[PDB]
């Protein structure tokens, strides 16, 4: 494939505390690559990758004028949530929203998505069809109504299979090197007595890109997974990413143990074993 | 609604005493955004600490990428402090090179 | 690109 793109929105109100906050940022699949925040000394939205900067300032200042829009028309449905649901102005409220296009191998827009949520639950969404809207509780059928009423799957439809889809493909070719250029992950197995009779294995997975791997355990086969201690793989913090997945094993035992690596970096499925 | 968050300490690189390196603390699947991050030297606050934007899983919740530059030793102890409305009192958790 | 597109609840 892949391949995807995702714009995250968080408007917050905080009471007392000056006015909304609200945060933007844009995915190109597991890379970050513009930001904007509104309590910023100047809001802009601004580069977060290395083949995003190369764009011009008509771009730049294009966004963060559609950005300083999107944060007034949250802030103003922060105040209309309140009335929805019948809540006081005194305590903080949180919308969420993520949108955006996966495109297939080819290039043609395979799925779009426009999602919204209201203190953490979901409240409405734009169905696959792209026409129609799918709405979690009796408030967001007042929403839903008057998206009905004003066209806005429409104008929305148009932007996932129009801007949405020419921008990735523009993205996806200017950062070609690390984008669509896979970083297998350097692994190595650990040995740790925990005591005379027991030992810690964890296999290692550093420095990966994409996000997506596999980490499996396995005792002369097959699996041990309800006894494979797996972390949630994590960001590095160079863009990459990292992952573990231990098992204590009775001593005795360790040369029966594989570890066992999936990655797309990876030309063919690695086994380790403890050295 | 609210969601506790799960907390990672760990370095960028493999830890190698004397060496340069980054010191990560990772909170994710937590809500509301309010949160309260700081890495820690020995029991004390580091001045200097840059956090990735915020942003948000499928299912809402939101993670966040605290990170400081640090040199490893065989003395110095690292350590995350976490705090939520979801957390009675902080919660720390301390760097392992191991993990 | 963001979306151009005005969602006032």
């Amino acid at each position: 494939g892949s391949h995807s793109m995702r714009y995250f929105y968080t408007a917050m109100s905080r009471p007392g505390r000056g006015e909304p906050r609200f945060i933007a940022v844009g995915y190109v699949d597991d890379t970050q690559f513009v930001r904007f925040d509104s309590d910023a000394a100047s809001p802009r939205m601004a580069p977060r990758a290395p083949w995003i900067e190369q764009e011009g300032p008509e771009y730049w200042d294009g966004e963060t004028r559609n950005m300083k829009a999107s944060a007034q028309t949250y802030r103003e449905n922060l105040r209309i949530a309140l009335r929805y649901y019948n809540q006081s102005e005194a305590g903080s409220h949180i919308i969420q929203v993520m949108y955006g296009c996966d495109v297939g191998p080819d290039g043609r827009l395979l799925r779009g998505h426009d999602q919204s949520a209201y203190d953490g639950k979901d409240y409405i969404a734009l169905n696959e069809d792209l026409s129609s809207w799918t709405a979690a509780d009796t408030a967001a059928q007042i929403t839903q109504r008057k998206w009905e009423a004003a066209r806005v799957a429409e104008q929305l439809r148009a932007y996932l299979e129009g801007l949405c889809v020419e921008w990735l493909r523009r993205y996806l070719e200017n950062g070609k090197e690390t984008l669509q250029r896979a970083d297998p992950p350097k692994t190595h197995v650990t040995h740790h007595p925990i005591s005379d009779h027991e030992a810690t294995l964890r296999c290692w997975a550093l420095g990966f890109y994409p996000a997506e791997i596999t980490l499996t355990w396995q005792r002369d086969g097959e699996d041990q997974t309800q006894d494979t201690e797996l972390v949630e793989t994590r960001p590095a913090g160079d863009r990459t990413f990292q992952k573990w997945a231990a098992v204590v094993v009775p001593s005795g035992e360790e040369q029966r143990y594989t570890c066992h690596v999936q990655h797309e970096g990876l030309p063919k499925p690695l086994t380790l074993r403890w050295e | 609604i609210q969601r506790t968050p799960k907390i990672q300490v760990y370095s960028r690189h493999p830890a190698e005493n004397g060496k340069s390196n980054f010191l990560n603390c990772y909170v994710s699947g937590f809500h509301p955004s309010d949160i309260e991050v700081d890495l820690l030297k020995n029991g004390e606050r580091i001045e200097k600490v840059e956090h990735s934007d915020l942003s948000f899983s499928k299912d809402w919740s939101f993670y966040l990428l605290y990170y400081t530059e640090f040199t490893p030793t065989e003395k110095d102890e690292y350590a995350c402090r976490v705090n939520h409305v979801t957390l009675s009192q902080p919660k720390i958790v301390k760097w392992d090179r191991d993990m | 690109l963001s979306s151009p597109v005005t969602k006032s609840f």
